[PDB]
C-alpha cells in the first residue's frame, strides 16, 4: 500500500488507512482497491459536474429527449432524482446497457487485467481518443494521475452530498433544501 | 439413431415455437402434427432419406456384406465437408461427443414424444403447465 | 489458437484472438479457413442486406416494371415492408436472382483453384473471378498496409452489420429486443425462398 | 502517352495531379493499366469536345438562332418560337433524333475502327483518324473530308504548338462541360447556379432523348 | 519551429510573462502529425485568429459608428446605407445579401485554398507551415501564375514593408502576434456586449444590442440555400 498512488503532502506525505483495511489486501486486493476507488471517482466526477450543471440553472440540451413519447429536457424538471424519474425507461435501459456492454468489454479486453498483473483502473478503450496525454512525461502523468484520484474523491464527497440532502431535508450546511 | 434423436430433438423442440411460412397443416403438437400436414410432405423426406441411406450403404446394407473391408469404420460414412477429423488431437473429443450427445438425443426424443402423448399439449406449453401456479 | 495469424483481432478484443469457446482449435487449419471465408461472406451479404433494408424502408426504388407480364412494379413492391418485399418479388426473378447468386457461389468455388480449405488457401479471397470484386480499380491505387486496415475494416463492419440486420429483422417481432422505442417495420423476421 | 503527374502539371501546376478515386491507377475490364488509363484519357477528351461543341450551340441557337433552312416540309417543329434549347431538341421529329444518332454513330464507329491500334492499345487519346481514301466506304466516290481539319489547317503549326493546344483543349473542355452542367441545372433546378444566368424554367428530363 | 523557438517568441513578446502554456497542444501529436507539423498548426492558426480579429476589430468600430460605402449593393436597390440601417454590424451582416455572402465567403475559401497550396507557397519561396514552414506566410497573387495577371499581392499590395530587413520584420512579427492576441480578445468583447448585455462592463450600453447567432453566417432571409431553415430553427 505504501508504493501506490494517491497519497499527497495533506496527510503527512503518508497513507491514510486509519481501519487497516489495506493490510488484509495482497497485490490483487490493493489492485481491486484501486480499480474501485479510480472507478468510483469517475462516475463520482461525471455525476457531481452534471448535477451541479443541471440544478445549479446551466443551460440544457436543445429540444425533445423523445420525439415521440413527447419529453422534452427543459420539461424534464431540472432536477436531479425527479429529471432521472421522469426520462424513459427505454433512456434508462439504453444508457445502463451502454454501460454494461463498456463494462463487459473494459473487463474482457484489457490484456493483463487489473486483477492478474496489470494496472488497476486503466481503460484503454475510453481514454484520450485525440491525443491529450499520449506524449506526456511520466513525472506529470504521475501528478496528474494523482490530481485525479484527489477530486475524485472529493467529487464523491459532493455526490453523496447531494444525495443526503435530496433524501435528509436540510443535512448539508451550504445546500437548499430541495435538492 | 443417435444421429437421427439428435436432429429430431432440435425439430420436436423447435417446430412448436417457429413455422415455415404459411405452411400447410401446421400444429405446435407435432404428433397431431405429422397427421396435419400433407402425406407428401412426409413421402418426398423418406424418399429422400432413402435414397441417401441406400447409396450411402451400397452393397453394405447387412451384417455379414458391410465391414467386410477393413478400412470401413463404424458411423464413418465420409461425411465431414469442414474436415474437422484431420486435426487427430480432437477426434477423440468429437467421437466421445458424438455418442454421449447422441445418446442423450434419443433418450430426450422419447422424453419429448411421450410427454407429448401424456399431456396433448407441446412441449414447453407442457413445461409451462408443469412449472406455474399450483 | 490456431486463429492467431489469420487477420481479425479487433482494437475493441485488446489485440488477441476472441475465441472464448475455443472453437479454431477444434478441427482442422481448413476446418478454420471454412469458418473464415464463411465469416467473411456473412459480413458481405449482412453489409448488403442492412444497405438494402435502409433502401426498402426509405422507399427509393428503380424506375419501371419488375415485370409487364404479372404487372407488378417496384413502387407496388415498395409499399410492403422490407421483408414482404420479397415475397412481392415475381417468382422467375426470385428464381434468376438465385440462379445468379449460385453461379458466382460455384465460380468462387471452382475457378480460385487453390481453395481456401486447401493450402495456400486465402479465405476471404475472392478477386481471381475478373471484374468481380473492384471493377473500377479503387483499392488498386492502396498499398499492402492500407489495404490491410481496409480488410479489418471490412471485417469490423461486416461483423457489426450481421448484428445489426439481426436486431432490426427480430425487433418488431420480438417487441423489447432493441431498446429503442420507434415503429420497426412489420413483417416476418425470417422468409423461405420462392 | 504522357504520365499522369506530367500531364496534371502541365495543365494546372497548382492542382497538380488529383485523384481522389484513384481512377487512373484503375483496371477496367482486366485490360491492365495502360489501355485503361488510354481509355479515360481519351474519354476525358471526347467529354470535353462534346461540351465546348454543345456550349457554343446551346448559345447560339437559345437566342432563336434557326437555319435559313425550312428543315420539316410541313413545319420546322423545333424553330417554333417560345422554346427552351432542351424543348427545341424536344420538339425534334423522331426521325431527325434518329437520324442525328445514327450520324453520331458512324462518326464514333469510324474513330474506334481507324487507329494506330486503338487509343487504349499505346494510341494517342483523341485522335480522330483520317476518313479513308477514296471509296472504301459504302458508295464514297470522291472522298469524306476529315473530321480533324478538313481544309487542311493543321500543318501549320509545329509539334510543341500542338501540344500546348491539346493541353488547353483539355482544360477548356472541363471548364465546358462544368458550363453546360451549370446551364441544365440553372434550367432544371432554379437557382442551383446563383452566380450563372437566369434562365427559363424547362422541366424535362434532359436524358430521355425521344 | 521547436518549443525552444516558441519560448524565444514568448521571451520576445511579453519579456515579464515569457511562455504560457497550460494546455498541452503545443505537446500533442495532431492527426497522428509530428510535433513541428503541430506547432506549425497552432503558430499559423494564431496569427490567422490575430490578422482577421484586427481587421474585424476596425470592421466593427467603422460600421457601427456608420462609415458604410456611399454606393449600392443589389441592382434592385438595397444601398449600403440601408444595409447599415439593418442595425448594428451582426444584424448588418445577417442582412445582406445571401449572394454577396456567398461570393466572400468563397473569395476568402479561394485565398485559403492558395494559401495552403505547396505550388504557390513554393514559388513565392516558402514551404507549408506544417511541413517546415514559416508560419503566417501568404504566397504572392502574381507568382502563383493565374491564367489572366493580377496587378497586385495580398501582402505588399504597394510594398510598404519592401526591402527592409529581416530581423526588423521578425521584430514586427513580434507586433503582429501581440496586436492579433488584443484583437481577438477586443472582437470577442463586442461580440459578447452585443448578444450577452452587460457581459463586457465598460462597453455596456455601448454596443448595440443583438439576438442572431453571430456563429451563423447566414440568416432566416437565406433559407432558400439548403439546410439553413432548419439549422435556423436548430440554432441553440
Ligand atoms: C469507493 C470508495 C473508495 C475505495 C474503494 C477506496 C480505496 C482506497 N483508498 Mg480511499 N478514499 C475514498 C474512497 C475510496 N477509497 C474517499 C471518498 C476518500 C476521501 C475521504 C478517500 C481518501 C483516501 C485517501 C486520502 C487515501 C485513500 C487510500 C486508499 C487506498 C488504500 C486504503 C484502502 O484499502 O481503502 C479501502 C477502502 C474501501 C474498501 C472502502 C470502504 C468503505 C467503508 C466500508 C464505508 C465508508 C464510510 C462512509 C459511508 C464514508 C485504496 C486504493 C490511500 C492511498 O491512496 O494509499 C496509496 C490514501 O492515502 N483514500
Ligand atoms: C453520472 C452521470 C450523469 C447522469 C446519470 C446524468 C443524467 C442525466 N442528464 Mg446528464 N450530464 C452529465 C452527467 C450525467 N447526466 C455531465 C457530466 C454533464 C455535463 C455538465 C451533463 C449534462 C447534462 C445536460 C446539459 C442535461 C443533462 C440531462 C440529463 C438527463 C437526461 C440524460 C442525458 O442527457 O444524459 C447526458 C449525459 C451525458 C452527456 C454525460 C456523459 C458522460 C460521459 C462522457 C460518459 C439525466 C437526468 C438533461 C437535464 O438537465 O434534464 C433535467 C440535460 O438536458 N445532463
Ligand atoms: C457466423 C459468422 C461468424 C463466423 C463464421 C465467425 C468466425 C470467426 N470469428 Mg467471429 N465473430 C462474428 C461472427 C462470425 N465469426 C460476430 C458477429 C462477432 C461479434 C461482433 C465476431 C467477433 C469476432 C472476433 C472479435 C474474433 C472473431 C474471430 C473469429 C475466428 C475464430 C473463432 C472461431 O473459430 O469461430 C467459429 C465460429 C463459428 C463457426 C460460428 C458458430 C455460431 C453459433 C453456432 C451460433 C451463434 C449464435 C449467436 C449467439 C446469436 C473465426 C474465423 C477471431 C479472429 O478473427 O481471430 C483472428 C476474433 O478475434 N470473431
Ligand atoms: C446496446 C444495445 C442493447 C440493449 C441496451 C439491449 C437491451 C435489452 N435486450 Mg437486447 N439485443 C441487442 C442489443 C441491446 N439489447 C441486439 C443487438 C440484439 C440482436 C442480436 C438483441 C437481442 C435481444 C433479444 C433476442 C432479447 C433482448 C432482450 C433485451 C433486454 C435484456 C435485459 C437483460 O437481461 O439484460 C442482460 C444483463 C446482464 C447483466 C447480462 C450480461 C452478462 C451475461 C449474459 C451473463 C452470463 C450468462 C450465463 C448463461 C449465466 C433488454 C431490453 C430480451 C427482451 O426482449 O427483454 C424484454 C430478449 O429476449 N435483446
Ligand atoms: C451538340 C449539338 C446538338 C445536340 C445540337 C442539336 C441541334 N441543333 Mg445544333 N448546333 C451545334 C451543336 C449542337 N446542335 C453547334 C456547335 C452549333 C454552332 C454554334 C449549332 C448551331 C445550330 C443552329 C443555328 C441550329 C441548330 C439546330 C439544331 C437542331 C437540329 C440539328 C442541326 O441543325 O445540327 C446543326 C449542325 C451543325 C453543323 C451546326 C438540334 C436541336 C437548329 C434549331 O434551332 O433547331 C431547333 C438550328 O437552326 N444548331
Ligand atoms: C465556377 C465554375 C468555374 C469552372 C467552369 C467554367 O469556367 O465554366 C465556364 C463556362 C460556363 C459558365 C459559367 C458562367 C455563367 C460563364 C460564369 C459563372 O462563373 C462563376 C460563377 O464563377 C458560372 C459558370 C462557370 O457556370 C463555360 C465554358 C465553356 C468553354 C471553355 C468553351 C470552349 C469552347 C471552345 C471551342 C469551341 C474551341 C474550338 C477551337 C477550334 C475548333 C480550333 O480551331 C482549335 C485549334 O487547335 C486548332 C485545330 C489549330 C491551332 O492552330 C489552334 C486552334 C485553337 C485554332
Ligand atoms: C444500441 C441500440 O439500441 O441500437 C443500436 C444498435 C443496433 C440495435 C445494433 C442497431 C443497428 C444496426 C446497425 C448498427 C447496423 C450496422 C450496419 C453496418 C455497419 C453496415 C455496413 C455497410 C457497409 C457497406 C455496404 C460498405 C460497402 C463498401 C464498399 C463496397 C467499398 O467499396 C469500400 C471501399 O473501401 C474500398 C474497398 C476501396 C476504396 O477505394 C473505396 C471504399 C472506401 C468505398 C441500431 C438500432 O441501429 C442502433
Ligand atoms: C471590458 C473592460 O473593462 O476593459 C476592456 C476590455 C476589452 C473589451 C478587451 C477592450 C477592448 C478591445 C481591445 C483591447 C482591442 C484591441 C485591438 C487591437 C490591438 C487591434 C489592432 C489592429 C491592428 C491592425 C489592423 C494593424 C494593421 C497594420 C498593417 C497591416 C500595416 O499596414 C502596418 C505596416 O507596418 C507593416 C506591418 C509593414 C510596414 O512596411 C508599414 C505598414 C504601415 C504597411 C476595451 C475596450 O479596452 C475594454
Ligand atoms: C449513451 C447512451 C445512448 C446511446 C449510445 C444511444 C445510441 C443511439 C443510436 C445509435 C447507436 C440510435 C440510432 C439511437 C436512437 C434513439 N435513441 Mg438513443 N442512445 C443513448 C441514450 C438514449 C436515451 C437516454 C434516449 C435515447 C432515445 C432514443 C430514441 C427515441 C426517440 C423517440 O422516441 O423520440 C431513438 C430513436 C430516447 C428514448 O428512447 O426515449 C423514449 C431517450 O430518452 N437514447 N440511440
Ligand atoms: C440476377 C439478376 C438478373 C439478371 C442477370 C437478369 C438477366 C436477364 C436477361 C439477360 C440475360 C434477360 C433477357 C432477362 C429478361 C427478363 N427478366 Mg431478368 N434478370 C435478373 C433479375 C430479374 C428479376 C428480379 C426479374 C427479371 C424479370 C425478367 C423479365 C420479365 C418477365 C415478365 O414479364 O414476367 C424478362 C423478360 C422479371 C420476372 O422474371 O418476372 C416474372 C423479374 O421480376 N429479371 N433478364
Ligand atoms: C449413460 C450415458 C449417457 C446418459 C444418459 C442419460 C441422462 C439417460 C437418461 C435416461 C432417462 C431419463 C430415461 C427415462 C425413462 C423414463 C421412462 C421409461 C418413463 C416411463 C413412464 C411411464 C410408463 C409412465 C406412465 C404413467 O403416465 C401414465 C401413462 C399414466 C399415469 O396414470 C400413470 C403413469 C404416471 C405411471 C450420456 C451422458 C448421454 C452419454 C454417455 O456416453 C452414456
Amino acid at each position: 500500500v505504501s508504493d501506490m498512488e494517491g497519497t499527497g503532502p495533506e496527510t503527512g506525505g503518508k497513507v491514510f488507512d486509519p481501519m487497516g483495511l489495506s493490510k488484509i489486501a495482497s497485490a490483487e486486493t490493493l489492485a481491486w482497491y484501486r480499480a474501485a476507488e479510480l472507478k468510483h471517482s469517475r462516475v463520482a466526477m461525471a455525476a457531481v459536474t452534471g448535477w451541479a450543471w443541471v440544478s445549479s440553472g446551466g443551460p440544457l440540451f436543445p429540444g425533445y429527449l423523445s420525439v415521440e413519447q413527447g419529453v422534452t429536457f427543459e420539461s424534464l424538471g431540472r432536477d436531479g432524482y425527479a429529471a432521472w424519474a421522469a426520462v424513459p425507461e427505454a433512456g434508462k435501459f439504453q444508457i445502463l446497457g451502454v454501460i454494461g456492454i463498456l463494462e463487459i468489454l473494459s473487463e474482457s479486453a484489457v490484456k493483463p487485467h487489473y486483477m492478474a498483473g496489470g494496472t488497476p483502473g486503466k481503460v484503454p478503450l475510453l481514454w484520450d481518443p485525440l491525443g491529450f496525454t499520449a506524449k506526456l512525461s511520466p513525472e506529470t502523468l504521475a501528478r496528474k494521475r494523482l490530481a485525479e484520484l484527489k477530486n475524485g474523491r472529493l467529487a464523491m464527497i459532493g455526490v453523496m452530498s447531494l444525495v443526503s440532502a435530496h433524501f435528509i431535508p436540510n443535512s448539508v450546511p451550504l445546500l437548499p433544501g430541495s435538492v | 439413431h443417435g444421429r437421427i434423436c439428435m436432429l429430431a430433438t432440435v425439430g420436436y423442440i423447435m417446430q412448436e415455437f417457429f413455422s415455415l411460412p404459411g405452411y400447410p397443416g401446421y400444429t405446435p403438437n407435432p404428433i397431431e402434427a405429422v397427421s396435419s400436414t400433407p402425406p407428401e410432405a412426409l413421402a418426398q423426406i423418406v424418399l429422400v432419406l432413402s435414397i441417401i441411406e441406400f447409396n450411402s450403404n451400397k452393397d453394405k446394407w447387412t451384417m455379414d456384406t458391410m465391414f467386410t473391408d477393413p478400412a470401413r469404420e463404424p458411423g464413418n460414412l465420409g461425411f465431414d465437408p469442414l474436415k474437422f477429423g484431420e486435426n487427430k488431437e480432437t477426434r477423440e473429443r468429437l467421437a466421445m461427443a458424438e455418442l454421449k450427445n447422441g445418446r442423450l438425443a434419443m433418450i430426450a426424443f422419447s422424453g419429448m414424444i411421450h410427454q407429448t402423448f401424456v399431456t396433448g399439449k407441446p412441449l414447453f406449453a407442457s413445461l409451462n403447465d408443469i412449472f406455474s401456479s399450483p | 489458437s490456431a486463429a492467431d495469424g489469420m487477420e481479425g483481432a479487433a482494437h475493441e478484443t485488446g489485440f488477441t484472438t476472441w475465441d472464448p469457446l475455443g472453437l479454431a482449435d477444434l478441427g482442422s487449419p481448413a476446418t478454420l479457413a471454412f469458418f473464415r471465408h464463411a465469416e467473411l461472406k456473412h459480413c458481405r451479404v449482412a453489409m448488403a442486406a442492412f444497405t438494402g433494408w435502409l433502401v426498402a424502408v426509405s422507399g427509393v426504388h428503380f424506375p419501371g416494371l419488375c415485370s409487364f407480364s404479372e404487372g407488378i412494379s417496384f413502387e407496388d413492391i415498395s409499399q410492403l415492408t422490407p421483408m414482404e418485399q420479397w415475397g412481392a418479388v415475381p417468382a422467375l426473378g426470385k428464381a434468376q436472382i438465385l440462379l445468379a447468386i449460385g453461379i458466382i457461389e460455384h465460380q468462387s468455388e471452382w475457378k480460385i483453384k487453390p481453395h481456401y480449405m486447401a493450402a495456400g488457401g486465402k479465405p476471404g479471397d475472392l478477386k481471381g473471378l475478373k471484374s468481380f470484386w473492384d471493377p473500377i480499380g479503387l483499392t488498386s491505387k492502396m498499398d499492402a498496409k492500407k489495404l490491410e486496415r481496409q480488410r479489418l475494416s471490412e471485417i469490423k463492419n461486416g461483423r457489426l452489420a450481421m448484428i445489426g440486420i439481426v436486431s432490426v429483422l427480430i425487433a418488431n417481432n420480438m417487441p423489447g429486443a432493441i431498446p429503442l422505442p420507434i415503429a420497426f417495420p412489420a413483417g416476418p423476421s425470417l422468409v423461405l425462398p420462392f | 502517352d504522357y504520365s499522369k503527374e506530367e500531364l496534371a502539371t502541365a495543365l494546372n501546376p497548382v492542382v497538380g495531379y488529383f485523384d481522389p478515386l484513384g481512377l487512373a491507377t484503375a483496371d477496367f475490364w482486366s485490360q491492365g493499366n495502360e489501355a485503361t488509363w488510354g481509355w479515360l484519357r481519351h474519354a476525358e477528351i471526347k467529354h470535353g469536345r462534346v461540351a465546348m461543341f454543345a456550349f457554343v450551340g446551346y448559345i447560339a441557337q437559345y437566342n432563336g438562332l434557326h437555319f435559313g433552312f425550312p428543315l420539316s416540309l410541313p413545319e420546322s417543329p423545333s424553330y417554333a418560337a417560345g422554346l427552351t434549347p432542351p424543348e427545341q431538341w424536344d420538339a425534334l421529329p423522331l426521325l431527325a433524333k434518329a437520324q442525328i444518332f445514327t450520324f453520331i454513330g458512324f462518326l464514333e464507329f469510324w474513330s474506334e475502327l481507324g487507329m494506330e491500334t486503338h487509343y487504349m492499345k499505346g494510341g494517342r487519346p483523341g485522335d480522330y483518324p483520317d476518313f479513308p481514301k477514296a471509296g472504301v466506304i459504302p458508295v464514297t466516290p470522291v472522298k469524306v473530308f476529315n473530321l480533324y481539319d478538313p481544309f487542311g489547317f493543321a500543318g501549320k503549326r509545329s509539334e510543341e504548338q500542338k501540344a500546348k493546344g491539346l493541353l488547353a483543349e483539355i482544360n477548356n473542355g472541363r471548364a465546358a462541360m462544368i458550363g453546360i452542367m451549370a446551364f441544365l441545372a440553372e434550367q432544371k433546378i432554379p437557382g442551383s447556379v446563383p452566380w450563372g444566368p437566369h434562365l427559363k424554367p424547362y422541366a424535362g428530363e434532359v436524358m430521355a432523348p425521344f | 519551429e521547436t518549443i525552444d523557438d516558441l519560448k524565444s517568441l514568448a521571451v520576445k513578446a511579453n519579456p515579464v510573462v515569457g511562455y504560457w502554456n497550460p494546455t498541452p497542444l503545443a505537446d500533442m501529436g495532431f492527426w497522428g502529425q509530428s510535433q513541428e507539423a503541430t506547432i506549425g498548426f497552432l503558430r499559423h492558426a494564431e496569427l490567422k485568429h490575430g490578422r482577421v480579429a484586427m481587421a474585424a476589430f476596425v470592421g466593427f468600430c467603422l460600421q457601427s459608428n456608420g462609415v458604410h460605402f456611399p454606393w449600392a449593393c443589389t441592382l434592385e436597390g438595397t444601398t449600403f446605407g440601408d444595409i447599415a440601417a439593418a442595425g448594428g454590424p451582426a444584424a448588418q451582416w445577417d442582412a445582406l445579401p445571401t449572394n454577396a455572402k456567398l461570393q466572400i465567403l468563397l473569395l476568402i475559401g479561394f485565398f485559403e485554398l492558395l494559401s495552403e497550396n505547396t505550388y504557390a507557397l513554393a514559388q513565392s519561396g516558402q514551404k507549408h507551415y506544417m511541413r517546415g514552414g514559416k508560419p503566417g506566410v501568404f504566397p504572392s497573387l502574381k507568382k502563383v501564375g493565374i491564367p489572366v495577371p493580377v496587378p497586385l499581392d495580398l501582402w505588399d499590395p504597394f510594398g510598404f514593408t519592401a526591402k527592409m530587413s529581416q530581423e526588423k520584420k521578425d521584430a514586427k512579427l513580434v507586433t503582429e502576434l501581440n496586436n492579433g492576441r488584443a484583437a481577438m480578445l477586443g472582437i470577442m468583447g463586442f461580440v459578447a456586449a452585443s448578444k450577452v448585455p452587460g457581459s463586457v462592463p465598460a462597453l455596456d450600453g455601448l454596443i448595440a444590442p443583438y439576438s442572431g447567432e453571430v456563429m451563423a453566417p447566414f440568416s432566416a432571409g437565406d433559407s432558400a440555400l439548403p439546410f439553413v431553415e432548419g439549422m435556423l430553427k436548430a440554432s441553440p
